[PDB]
Formats: structure tokens, sequence, C-alpha cells
DNA sequence: CCCGCGCAGCTATATAAGGATCGCAAAA
DNA sequence: TTTGCGATCCTTATATAGCTGCGCGGG
């Protein structure tokens, strides 16, 4: 192994509340909701612990996004959904799921990206004029990985953190050798 | 369909105007048509059908190693780069290709030939004139320095031959061109002067006094970013050499690693949470408002 | 000459990375 | 003038969703 542990940043999990939400209540009787229907059709929700945000739909459906772990996600989810409840709506908690999860990692040494794109362009995207890190589509696990000139790496469209760990100790040895 | 024969003509248009070599148009009318088979294409607003003619001209340039830029494309077709970039990413992708890199010995050629400092006019004194061909040489000596001591990875290519060409240009008679900016430089050669050249400027400055500490001579007169300017004919001379001996010796490294302050990222400490634990009333009700908030609010956007 | 369909992407949320490019304010 | 510093944008993933642009089929 590298001995290098790749660090969870945030995770995305989605949930239904199981029932049609009136926005303009929540907004009105909630201290941490934020309601711009002319700019964005979902109520911007944020709680201090664990420090995340979630967007709630009018059809129940909800989305949140921030916490470090599968857990404090989950637990930030259903603080949510108990939120709404208390706010006068018969709130269910129905199949929560993590959608999306982004690890980080520094393999502490340069990246001659304009080479990794060459010996590794089946996979390889780089283009300076646009982005300064090269973003590389793993097929297995199906990750996306931007890796920058810095040897610092971000890790991201993983459902388990398991896909994250394997990516990662993937491309430790190509960008080793 | 109407919109791909007027995209067809304007791929044909374009190509005119940057007065391509004649094989270079029918390449790029075959890629718009390919793209065009593909309903993510066909589906796209007409600002992307309109970046989709840059695109596929930008393609086939990359190609034939013409030194077209991302940027000068946009400005033609008076387009948003951010639009233009993600058409790019996205028919590379949908056609499958294998898009060359931009050729920076070919764009040091082009670009460092419409620097107007080879005639003499009342804008340009006879002491600011400089011969094209020793222009040229040390100006594409001083872009493959950048690029070996990692001044180009991950950066826009341009500003770093506008900082190579001010160099290059000055060391060639460094007693009557040191009072010169790099901004008033590029105002007398008639050239824009891009935002990122005055950071790629001091960098390649910095690599240049790197390479000075190798050498006895050099480094005994204790040179700066002013002083180290007539010896860059004597450290281009030993580039290989002396880029060789810097390496061996310590920390020539990218400029964004040398050097960041946060030593340590895992700031946020190891949770113990379970995500089953229960959630108080007292938990909740913090995030509601009072009745009395709730009425003061109502008449306020009454 | 309309209607429905299937895309596209606009607004927005989070997070890491590094670069570009503003505004703004302070020593030169 | 000339610098430095900080804020806000770009990229990736991912769900949520109404409105709307865009062209292809049927009718």
């Amino acid at each position: 192994p590298s001995g290098i542990v790749p660090q969870l940043q945030n995770i995305v999990s989605t949930v239904n509340l199981g029932c049609k939400l009136d926005l303009k209540t929540i907004a009105l009787r909630a201290r941490n909701a934020e309601y711009n229907p002319k700019r964005f059709a979902a109520v911007i929700m944020r709680i201090r612990e664990p420090r995340t945000t979630a967007l709630i739909f009018s059809s129940g459906k909800m989305v949140c996004t921030g916490a470090k772990s599968e857990e404090q996600s989950r637990l930030a989810a259903r603080k949510y959904a108990r939120v709404v409840q208390k706010l006068g709506f018969p709130a269910k908690f129905l199949d929560f799921k993590i959608q999306n999860m982004v690890g980080s990692c520094d393999v502490k040494f340069p990246i001659r990206l304009e080479g990794l794109v060459l010996t590794h362009q089946q996979f390889s995207s780089y283009e300076p004029e646009l982005f300064p890190g090269l973003i590389y589509r793993m097929i297995k696990p199906r990750i996306v990985l931007l890796i920058f000139v810095s040897g610092k790496v971000v890790l991201t469209g993983a459902k388990v953190r398991a896909e994250i760990y394997e990516a990662f100790e993937n491309i430790y040895p190509i960008l080793k050798g | 369909s109407r919109s791909q024969q007027r995209g067809l003509r304007r791929v044909r248009d374009l190509c005119r105007v940057l007065q391509l070599p004649p094989t270079f148009e029918d390449t790029a009318v075959a890629y718009y048509q390919q793209a065009y088979r593909h309903s993510g294409i066909r589906a796209a607003r007409l600002q992307k059908k309109e970046v989709l003619v840059g695109c596929c001209v930008l393609i086939t340039c990359r190609q034939h190693n013409w030194p077209l830029t991302m940027g000068a494309i946009c400005t033609l077709l008076y387009a948003d780069l951010d639009v233009f970039s993600s058409t790019y990413m996205q028919i590379v992708k949908l056609l499958g290709l294998d898009v060359p890199s931009l050729c920076l010995a070919e764009l040091v050629k082009t670009y460092c030939s419409s620097f107007k400092l080879f005639q003499a006019s009342p804008s340009v004194p006879a002491k600011y004139v400089e011969d094209k061909e020793k222009m040229l040489s040390r100006t594409m000596q001083l872009v493959e320095l950048a690029n070996e001591t990692w001044l180009v990875t991950g950066r826009h290519p341009l500003p770093v031959i506008t900082a190579a060409t001010f160099l290059a240009w000055q060391s060639l008679q460094p007693a009557d061109r040191l009072s010169c900016s790099l901004a008033r430089f590029c105002k007398l050669a008639n050239v824009d002067l891009p935002y990122p050249a005055s950071s790629r400027l001091q960098e390649l400055l910095a690599v240049l006094l790197r390479m000075a500490e190798q050498l006895a001579w050099l480094r005994v007169l204790r040179l700066d970013k002013r002083s180290v300017v007539k010896h860059i004919g004597d450290l281009l001379q030993h580039r290989q050499s002396l880029v060789r001996s810097a390496f061996r010796d310590g920390l020539l490294l990218p400029p964004c690693m040398l050097k960041s302050p946060k030593r340590i990222c895992p700031v946020p400490p190891v949770s113990t949470v379970t995500g089953d634990e229960n959630i108080s009333d007292s938990e909740i009700e913090q995030y509601l408002r009072t009745p009395q908030e709730v009425r003061d609010f109502q008449r306020a956007q009454a």
C-alpha cells in the first residue's frame, strides 16, 4: 500500500419525506430556511450540527450536502425531516441514499500532467487553457479523479467509501511510476 | 437542417478568416457533420451551435499543430470562453477523439512575430528595435526553460510566452531596456497584456536566479531580479547543465507547492456518530420561529 | 403548420484542488 | 503608478425540479 488514506470531504444524500410540502410555510415558520422562488424553486435549510445544507422541494423530496461521514449525512437528513414534521407536515424518512462522495489526497510529489495525458490518454483529459487539473475517468471503480501538478488529488463520484480508497490505491502506482 | 447548413457555411467562413491551409476546411466541415449526428448536439441552444463551429476548427488545427488558442477563437466568434469550454469537452468526449495538445513551439513563432519591434517608429525608438530571429531563438529557449522548471503545467500558455518574449527582448540589450516595464513593452509592441504575464515574469526570473547560484562567479555577485537580466545570455548558453545541477541539489518544484501554510488538512475531528442517536425536541425547536417572530415577519411583509 | 417527446441547460446545494481575473486598498 | 490580498468565478461528481430552447417524429 501507499500508506496514504484519502479524507472524505463531502457526502451528497437524498431522502423522500413522502408528502407534498408548502414551501412558503416552511420559509415563514423556520429560522434556518432561505426561499427565493423567482431565483430557485426549493427551500435552502441549514443546521449547525452536523454542519450541512438541505434543499427541500415542494414534492417532498430532499437533498442533503456537506457532511464528512455517511453516518453524519443520515443524522443531518433525519434532523431536517424532524424540523419539517414540527412545522406541521406528515413527513416520513423514505429511501435515504448516499448519492455522491468526495475524497481528497496528497501524494506529496509533483506530477507532469503533460506526460500523464500521453501515457494514459484513454482515461485522461488535460486542457490547461481551461482548467489546471487533469480529469482522469477511471473505469474500475467508476470514479473521476482531478490530478494537480502539486500531487494533490480529488476523488469524486463514489456511492460507498471503499470506491474512494480503491481508486486512490489504483492511481498511486500510475502517479509514482 | 437549416441550422446545419448555416453551421457548415460558418465553419468555411472561419477557416477563410483565419487564412488556414486549404485541406483544413474539409476536415472541420466533416467534424461538424459528425457532431450533428448526436442528439445531444442537435438539442443544444443556438449559442452552443455557434461555438461548435469553433470547436471543429480548433480540433482540425490541433491535429495539424496550427497554433490557434481557445481565447483567440472566442474573440473572433464573440463567444464566452466558459460556453466554448463545455462544448469542446463534450464534442471531444462524444466523437471519442485524442486531440493533440497546443503546440507551444509553433505558438512561440506565431505570437512572438506579431510583436511590432522589428522596425523603428515614433512609438518604437531605435534602441528598442530587435532582430526577429534573435528574438525567436531566445524566447523559445526561455519557454523551454519555463516548461522544464514547472512554470507551464496547469497554467494558461500565452502569459508564459508574453513574459519570455519580454525577457528575451530585455536580455538582448540590457543597459538600454531595463527601464522598460512589461506593460510599456506590450503597449509599444502593440500586443494585449495578459493578466497572469506579471506572475510568470517573476517566476521565470526566480528560476534564472536559482540557476545563477550553480555558477560560482554568478553566486558571488548576489544577483537580484534586475541584475540577473544582463547574464540571461550566459545562463541560457548552459541551461541543460545548470537545470540538472539545480534539481540535483536540495527544491525546484511547481510554484503552488512552495509554499502552502496549512500543513494539516484533516481539521474536522474524527467522529463517533452512528446516525441512529435520539433527536431531542429541544434540539429541533431551536430551528423554529416563535409565534411572535412569525407575527413580526408577517406584519413586515404586509 | 401544431402537438407531444426527448433531450439541453438555466437557477441552486456542497467540497476539495489551482488558476484566472476582478475589486480594493496600501506602500512605492 | 505598482504591488498584494482577498473574493468570486471556472472544473468534477450527484440528486432534487419547473421552465424553456431546440429539433425530430406524427398528425
